[PDB]
RNA sequence: CGUGAGGGAAAGGUGAAAAGAACCCCGGGAGGGGAGUGAAAUAGAGCCUGAAACCGUGGGCUUACAAGCAGUCACGGCCCC
RNA sequence: GAAUGCCGGCAUGAGUAACGAUAAAGAGGGUGAGAAUCCCUCUCGCCGUAAGCCCAAGGGUUCCUACGCAAUGGUCGUCAG
RNA sequence: CGAUGUCGGCUCGUCGCAUCCUGGGGCUGAAGAAGGUCCCAAGGGUUGGGCUGUUCGCCCAUUAAAGCGGCACGCGAGCUGGGUUCAGAACGUCGUGAGACAGUUCGGUCUCUAUCCGCCACGGGCGCAGGAGGCUUGAGGGGGGCUCUUCCUAGUACGAGAGGACCGGAAGGGACGCACCUCUGGUUUCCCAGCUGUCCCUCCAGGGGCAUAAGCUGGGUAGCCAUGUGCGGAAGGGAUAACCGCUGAAAGCAUCUAAGCGGGAAGCCCGCCCCAAGAUGAGGCCUCCCACGGCAGCCGGUAAGGACCCGGGAAGACCACCCGGUGGAUGGGCCGGGGGUGUAAGCGCCGCGAGGCGUUGAGCCGACCGGUCCCAAUCGUCCGAGGUCU
């Protein structure tokens, strides 16, 4: 039974996925839009959404909270400096995930895109 | 355990008729509301790159 | 492995 | 013999005469009349109550006619009870007083397949001395050439729960007209949000 | 519908407000009404509160004492009305939410581990100046 | 919540100071017992030229329990152990005195001369 | 295959003649469709003949209340000559 | 027509078990008819008295480079002993 | 004998009744209470331990009782492997010996994949003369079915006394069953905190990896849960068993019977709970659609409707089921509440310092109860009656 659990777990274990949150959340980051699989694109919304969200308070406690996912410096203030005022006076839903047409050969695994919100 | 085994060779007609399951169901595919291609609903179409009516993908 | 011993 | 739609909110308990009362909250009137059983008609006795409005932008017209021949807002929910035949045209929690008892027909939670463990109390294997891959096992499922076979209704692991439970004899509590709100004490089938269907008991 | 608000209309009829506010670390007298033989008396219980778990209306808290010689808990609703009245005996400094560790530790051990809690102790004693 | 091997610290003065649990005195197959109900023990330890001596098989009324008890008003009560008092056949203490806090529900499953020694009453 | 003494296989056939299919077409290739050769190409090299098990496409009759060593005898229905 | 016969072919089990250490992956860029699987870059994880380095046996071109992908590679393959 | 695994145990049942208990009876050398004996009765129940491989049995402590048998001495493609039942070794014994012993002793490989029937669950298909969307009847099945203690009656009837009822009423238990998470008590793989060693970011400060597939430790929401909570066994109606009668001949009397009529069990039927019209005997009611175009058929286009796809769900292996799809709160974000953790970072002050204090119940914060169109359920496609005959 999973009665009322919320979370994926991607056939990982609890720091392969969390260190996969972080990954695919700093390729996001860096370039904007990436394609994973939809089940993969859909859980990296809400841990990117709470990074912009903390970016937008753009306090000191904020930054380092996360530095913790993020690690990069330079990658924390393009998201402070760059990424964050463009979503001001957006309540949340920073992100969109969007579904592709062809499956990926080698597995057939149904792919999508997910990038930053206008 | 002790190595379960067929006990007779199954004949063609039961083996096919355990396949009567198994034909697949064709792709469901809408046509592209710019383009009018073919594609499955849902999907950024993989031919004008459009979707919820604007461009979205490079083709 | 040892054989069934009806013995 | 009174009955209601109704639906599962929640348990918590109360306070009476110095004693905690676990009680779960039932959200169950109103109830429009939407069709009455009758012998002459249908070979038995029964009111079509409704519950719960629904947008008429989801009912279709087989459903709007019948609606229609009652004169009722469009429910979400059919449900008939058994020989009753109230005299008004809506049921309300009102019928019943604190201290009357109630059985409640709900949906159970749904376990799934289930282990034999689980689903009927089994016993299992031991979990050493030996045990080779069967802790949870069932055991034995017959005997030998005589009968050469199994009975049916055999306990065996299957799917457990999401099935039709009456939980039967509770007491009324209390009765908040005003929200149209139940207190049972105990437990009562199904989660929360569940539909259920709260009848005047049948235990004498 | 809102469920979660119909079980606190429910509850409000027996919600209090009446008792004072606490901590697991401070040490409380509980006047509790005991039904003994045909009478009811107020029996106090007073002790470590060791715990405090909640869920509004249906929060309960766990009080200790040392008895002639043997620990007793006792568990009480905190909306109960067999409650009288709640008395602050003592403001203690906790690190930690739950307290079970003063089980397992001596007399003098739980006093050194729970000092007082000057400053809740100066913020009660700064009321109680009403007028 | 006693069972068949539990130890109970003896809360009295008849000399035993462990007893052993061989028998939950509550129908045919009870599981367990708690305070008010009566076991048959083993006595395991006892002091010197006491009324009771290591190896009697006697009858206890449990007086106090580690698994806490629940009561109608929605409080619970716990001890630190499980503890008993050696009774005669007719429910009455083999001892003079009573040692530590009792539970109240034993007053009415009928032992009120062990409530009335006993030193707190909780 | 075996350390070794030693053990010890499978595997023949286009056509009279290579005339062994230039060139074009789809395809990354494989493979094919035309063209061409030949008396013949289901003789096209995975090549004489090309059985049987086995697999498949199309058609006729038949089958979802039914008890079977699967046939046999009878009668009826439908299809074919 | 039977010899648990012999040699070969082809079925059934079955789209089933399995795909060989639970050290672990993600993305961007490139190449190509074709890319989860090749190359490059960043992020992540694993070994570190080794899962690194150097000899001796044994193996015998497997070494380096260009061109390839039918088969071999437990998938794929543009890569490769 | 081209193999039907062989004791005991564990698990899982099911059946017989020559009945261990509970229910109903007759006789008693039945005053009462408690027995003895036999009859009816298989609905349910029939405990935990010490010894031994043990079956059995003896013992301890209880109990209403601690029943006896069948199912390949039920059940090793379900488990065990103590015994028995190979090879090693030893003792007693026998044999000159090699060796031998239902004599003993210590040790000793129990085979991942279920084709068919059967069983537990779940789909797909077609049928149920028009086609649909709902709501239902219940043929027929299944589940369940136990019992004790105290009190009142009443210290009454009975009894010299000891003792001690029927009938009727009341309360409280044991085990078992279904459901449940308010409370109690668990778990809660990242929800919060503290801690060590090491490497790293960025030197301090603050952090991150790894130490498990949580490094360790203290806590812990929802969910899933029992040790926790509610509820169940019935009541009642009907027909009976042994048994007891009423009226009553044959047979002037007698006779429960030959005509007829009563009473009478935990058992039987119904009643309760669950499944259920593939109940092909395919049921009933309410509502909706409609006679489309072309040589009981045909083929196309539609109707009421349905499916597909997508967002999901205390529903779920898959499928099914249920909700929703911009006319929208379905998931994701965000916000408020709840809840957990237990006073973040930064700065100021005190201390040589480890630290302490204030800011501050601060900061962080899964799932719970809600709000909010900020993000995604875009756009659509495909089926689908024209109703045989007296
Ligand atoms: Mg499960
Ligand atoms: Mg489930
Ligand atoms: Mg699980
Ligand atoms: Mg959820
Ligand atoms: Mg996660
Ligand atoms: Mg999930
Ligand atoms: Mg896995
Ligand atoms: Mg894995
Ligand atoms: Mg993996
Ligand atoms: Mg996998
Ligand atoms: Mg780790
Ligand atoms: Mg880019
Ligand atoms: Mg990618
Ligand atoms: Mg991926
Ligand atoms: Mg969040
Ligand atoms: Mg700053
Ligand atoms: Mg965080
Ligand atoms: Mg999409
Ligand atoms: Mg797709
Ligand atoms: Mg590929
Ligand atoms: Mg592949
Ligand atoms: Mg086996
Ligand atoms: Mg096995
Ligand atoms: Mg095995
Ligand atoms: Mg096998
Ligand atoms: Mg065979
Ligand atoms: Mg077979
Ligand atoms: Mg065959
Ligand atoms: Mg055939
Ligand atoms: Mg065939
Ligand atoms: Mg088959
Ligand atoms: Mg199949
Ligand atoms: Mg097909
Ligand atoms: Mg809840
Ligand atoms: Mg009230
Ligand atoms: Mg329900
Ligand atoms: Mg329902
Ligand atoms: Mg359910
Ligand atoms: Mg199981
Ligand atoms: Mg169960
Ligand atoms: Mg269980
Ligand atoms: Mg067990
Ligand atoms: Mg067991
Ligand atoms: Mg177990
Ligand atoms: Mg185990
Ligand atoms: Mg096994
Ligand atoms: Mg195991
Ligand atoms: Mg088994
Ligand atoms: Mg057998
Ligand atoms: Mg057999
Ligand atoms: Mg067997
Ligand atoms: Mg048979
Ligand atoms: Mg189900
Ligand atoms: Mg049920
Ligand atoms: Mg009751
Ligand atoms: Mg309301
Ligand atoms: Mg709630
Ligand atoms: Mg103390
Ligand atoms: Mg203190
Ligand atoms: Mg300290
Ligand atoms: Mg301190
Ligand atoms: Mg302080
Ligand atoms: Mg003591
Ligand atoms: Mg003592
Ligand atoms: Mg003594
Ligand atoms: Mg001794
Ligand atoms: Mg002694
Ligand atoms: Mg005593
Ligand atoms: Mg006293
Ligand atoms: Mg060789
Ligand atoms: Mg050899
Ligand atoms: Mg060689
Ligand atoms: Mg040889
Ligand atoms: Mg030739
Ligand atoms: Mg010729
Ligand atoms: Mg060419
Ligand atoms: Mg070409
Ligand atoms: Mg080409
Ligand atoms: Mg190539
Ligand atoms: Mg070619
Ligand atoms: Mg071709
Ligand atoms: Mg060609
Ligand atoms: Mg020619
Ligand atoms: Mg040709
Ligand atoms: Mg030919
Ligand atoms: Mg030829
Ligand atoms: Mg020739
Ligand atoms: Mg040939
Ligand atoms: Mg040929
Ligand atoms: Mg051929
Ligand atoms: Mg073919
Ligand atoms: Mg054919
Ligand atoms: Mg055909
Ligand atoms: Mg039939
Ligand atoms: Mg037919
Ligand atoms: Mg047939
Ligand atoms: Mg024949
Ligand atoms: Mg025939
Ligand atoms: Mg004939
Ligand atoms: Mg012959
Ligand atoms: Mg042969
Ligand atoms: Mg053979
Ligand atoms: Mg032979
Ligand atoms: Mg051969
Ligand atoms: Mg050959
Ligand atoms: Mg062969
Ligand atoms: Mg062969
Ligand atoms: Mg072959
Ligand atoms: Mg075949
Ligand atoms: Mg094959
Ligand atoms: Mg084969
Ligand atoms: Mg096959
Ligand atoms: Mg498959
Ligand atoms: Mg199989
Ligand atoms: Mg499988
Ligand atoms: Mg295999
Ligand atoms: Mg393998
Ligand atoms: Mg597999
Ligand atoms: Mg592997
Ligand atoms: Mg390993
Ligand atoms: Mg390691
Ligand atoms: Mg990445
Ligand atoms: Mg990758
Ligand atoms: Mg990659
Ligand atoms: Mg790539
Ligand atoms: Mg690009
Ligand atoms: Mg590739
Ligand atoms: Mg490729
Ligand atoms: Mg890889
Ligand atoms: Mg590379
Ligand atoms: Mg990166
Ligand atoms: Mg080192
Ligand atoms: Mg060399
Ligand atoms: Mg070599
Ligand atoms: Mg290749
Ligand atoms: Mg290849
Ligand atoms: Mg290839
Ligand atoms: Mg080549
Ligand atoms: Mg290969
Ligand atoms: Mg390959
Ligand atoms: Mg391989
Ligand atoms: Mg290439
Ligand atoms: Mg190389
Ligand atoms: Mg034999
Ligand atoms: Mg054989
Ligand atoms: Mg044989
Ligand atoms: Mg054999
Ligand atoms: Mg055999
Ligand atoms: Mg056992
Ligand atoms: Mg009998
Ligand atoms: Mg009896
Ligand atoms: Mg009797
Ligand atoms: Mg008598
Ligand atoms: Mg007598
Ligand atoms: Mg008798
Ligand atoms: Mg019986
Ligand atoms: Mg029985
Ligand atoms: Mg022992
Ligand atoms: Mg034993
Ligand atoms: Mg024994
Ligand atoms: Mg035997
Ligand atoms: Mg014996
Ligand atoms: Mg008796
Ligand atoms: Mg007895
Ligand atoms: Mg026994
Ligand atoms: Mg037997
Ligand atoms: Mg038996
Ligand atoms: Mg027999
Ligand atoms: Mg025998
Ligand atoms: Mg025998
Ligand atoms: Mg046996
Ligand atoms: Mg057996
Ligand atoms: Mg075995
Ligand atoms: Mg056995
Ligand atoms: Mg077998
Ligand atoms: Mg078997
Ligand atoms: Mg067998
Ligand atoms: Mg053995
Ligand atoms: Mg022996
Ligand atoms: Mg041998
Ligand atoms: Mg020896
Ligand atoms: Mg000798
Ligand atoms: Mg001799
Ligand atoms: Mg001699
Ligand atoms: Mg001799
Ligand atoms: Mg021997
Ligand atoms: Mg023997
Ligand atoms: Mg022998
Ligand atoms: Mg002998
Ligand atoms: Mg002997
Ligand atoms: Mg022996
Ligand atoms: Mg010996
Ligand atoms: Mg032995
Ligand atoms: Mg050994
Ligand atoms: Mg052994
Ligand atoms: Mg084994
Ligand atoms: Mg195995
Ligand atoms: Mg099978
Ligand atoms: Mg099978
Ligand atoms: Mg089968
Ligand atoms: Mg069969
Ligand atoms: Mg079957
Ligand atoms: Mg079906
Ligand atoms: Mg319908
Ligand atoms: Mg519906
Ligand atoms: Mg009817
Ligand atoms: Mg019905
Ligand atoms: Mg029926
Ligand atoms: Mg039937
Ligand atoms: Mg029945
Ligand atoms: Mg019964
Ligand atoms: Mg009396
Ligand atoms: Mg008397
Ligand atoms: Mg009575
Ligand atoms: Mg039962
Ligand atoms: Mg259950
Ligand atoms: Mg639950
Ligand atoms: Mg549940
Ligand atoms: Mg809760
Ligand atoms: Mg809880
Ligand atoms: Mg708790
Ligand atoms: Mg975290
Ligand atoms: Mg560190
Ligand atoms: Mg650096
Ligand atoms: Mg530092
Ligand atoms: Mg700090
Ligand atoms: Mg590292
Ligand atoms: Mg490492
Ligand atoms: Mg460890
Ligand atoms: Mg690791
Ligand atoms: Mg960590
Ligand atoms: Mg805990
Ligand atoms: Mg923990
Ligand atoms: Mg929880
Ligand atoms: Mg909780
Ligand atoms: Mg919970
Ligand atoms: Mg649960
Ligand atoms: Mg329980
Ligand atoms: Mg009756
Ligand atoms: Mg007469
Ligand atoms: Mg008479
Ligand atoms: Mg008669
Ligand atoms: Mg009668
Ligand atoms: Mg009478
Ligand atoms: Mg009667
Ligand atoms: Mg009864
Ligand atoms: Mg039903
Ligand atoms: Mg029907
Ligand atoms: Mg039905
Ligand atoms: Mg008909
Ligand atoms: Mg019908
Ligand atoms: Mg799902
Ligand atoms: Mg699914
Ligand atoms: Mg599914
Ligand atoms: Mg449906
Ligand atoms: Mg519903
Ligand atoms: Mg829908
Ligand atoms: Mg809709
Ligand atoms: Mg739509
Ligand atoms: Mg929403
Ligand atoms: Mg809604
Ligand atoms: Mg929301
Ligand atoms: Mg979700
Ligand atoms: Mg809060
Ligand atoms: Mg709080
Ligand atoms: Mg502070
Ligand atoms: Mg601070
Ligand atoms: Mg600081
Ligand atoms: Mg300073
Ligand atoms: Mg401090
Ligand atoms: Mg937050
Ligand atoms: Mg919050
Ligand atoms: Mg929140
Ligand atoms: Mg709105
Ligand atoms: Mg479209
Ligand atoms: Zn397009």
């Amino acid at each position: 039974m999973r009665h009322l659990k919320s979370g994926r777990k991607l056939n990982r274990h609890s720091s392969h996925r969390l260190a996969l949150y972080r990954n695919q959340a700093k390729s996001l980051l860096t370039h904007g839009r990436i394609t994973t699989t939809v089940p993969k694109a859909k859980e990296l919304r809400g841990f990117v959404d709470h990074l912009i969200h903390l970016a937008k308070r753009g306090d000191l406690h904020a930054r380092r909270l996360v530095l913790r996912d993020l690690q990069d410096v330079k990658l924390v203030r393009k998201l402070f400096d760059e990424i964050a005022p463009r979503y001001r006076d957006r309540q949340g839903g920073y992100t969109r995930v969007l579904k592709l047409a062809e499956r990926r050969r080698g597995d057939g695994a149904p792919l999508a895109l997910v990038e930053l919100v206008e | 355990a002790k190595h379960p085994v067929p006990k007779k060779k199954t004949s063609k007609a039961r083996r096919d008729a355990r396949r009567s399951h198994h034909a697949l169901t064709p792709p469901t595919l809408v046509p592209c509301p710019e383009c009018k291609a073919m594609k499955p609903p849902h999907t950024v179409c993989p031919e004008c790159g459009y979707y919820a009516g604007r461009k979205v993908l490079e083709v | 492995m040892t054989h069934s011993m009806r013995c | 013999m009174k009955g209601i739609l109704g639906v599962k909110v929640g348990m918590t308990r109360i306070f009476r005469d110095d004693r905690a009362v676990p009680v779960t909250v039932i959200l169950a009137g109103p109830c429009p009349v939407v069709q009455r059983r009758t012998p002459e008609k249908d070979g038995y006795t029964a009111v079509q109550l409704g519950f719960l409005p629904q947008n008429p932008k989801r009912v279709n017209r087989p459903l709007k006619g019948h609606f229609a021949k009652a004169g009722v807002e469009p429910v979400r929910i059919l449900r008939e009870i058994r020989d009753f035949n109230p005299e008004g045209d809506t049921v309300t929690v009102e019928i019943f007083k604190p201290g009357e008892r109630v059985d409640v027909t709900g949906t159970s939670k749904g376990r799934g397949f289930a282990g034999v463990m689980k689903r009927w109390n089994f016993a299992g294997g031991p979990d050493s001395h030996g045990a080779h891959k069967i802790h949870r096992h069932p055991g034995s499922i017959g005997n030998r050439k005589t009968p050469g076979r199994v009975y049916k209704g055999k306990k065996m692991a299957g799917h457990y729960g999401a099935e039709r439970v009456t939980v039967m004899n509770l007491e009324v509590v209390d009765v908040i007209p005003e929200e149209n709100l139940l207190l049972v004490k105990g437990a009562v089938p199904g989660p929360n949000g569940g539909l259920v269907i709260v009848r005047e008991t049948k235990k004498a | 519908m809102n469920r979660g608000a119909l079980i606190k209309l429910v509850e409000s009829r027996y919600v209090r407000t009446d008792l004072p506010e606490f901590r697991p670390g401070d040490t409380v007298r509980v006047s509790y009404k005991v039904k003994e033989g045909n009478r009811t008396r107020i029996q106090d219980f007073e002790g470590i509160v060791i715990r405090i778990r909640r869920n509004g209306f249906n929060t309960t808290f766990t009080v200790r004492k040392v008895s002639y010689g043997v620990g007793v808990e006792r568990i009480f609703p905190l909306h109960s009305p067999l409650i009288q009245k709640i008395d602050i005996v003592q403001r203690g400094r906790a690190r930690r939410a739950k307290l079970y560790f003063i089980r397992n530790l001596s007399d003098r051990e739980i006093r050194r581990k729970l000092r007082a809690d000057r400053k809740r102790i100066d913020q009660d004693r700064a009321a109680e100046r009403a007028a | 919540m006693i069972q068949p091997q539990t130890y109970l610290e003896v809360a009295d003065n008849t000399g035993a100071r462990k007893i052993m649990c061989i028998r939950v005195l509550k129908g045919s197959n009870a599981k367990y017992a708690t305070v008010g109900d009566v076991i048959v023990a083993s006595v395991k330890e006892a002091i010197p030229r006491g009324a009771v001596k290591e190896g009697d098989v006697v009858k206890a009324v449990v007086v106090r329990t580690k698994k806490e008890i629940k009561r109608p008003d929605g409080s619970a009560i716990r001890f630190d152990d499980n503890a008993a008092v050696i009774i005669n056949n007719q429910l009455e203490p083999r001892g003079t005195r009573v040692f530590g806090p009792v539970a109240r529900e034993l007053r009415e499953k009928g032992f009120m001369k062990i409530v009335s020694l006993a030193p707190e009453v909780l």
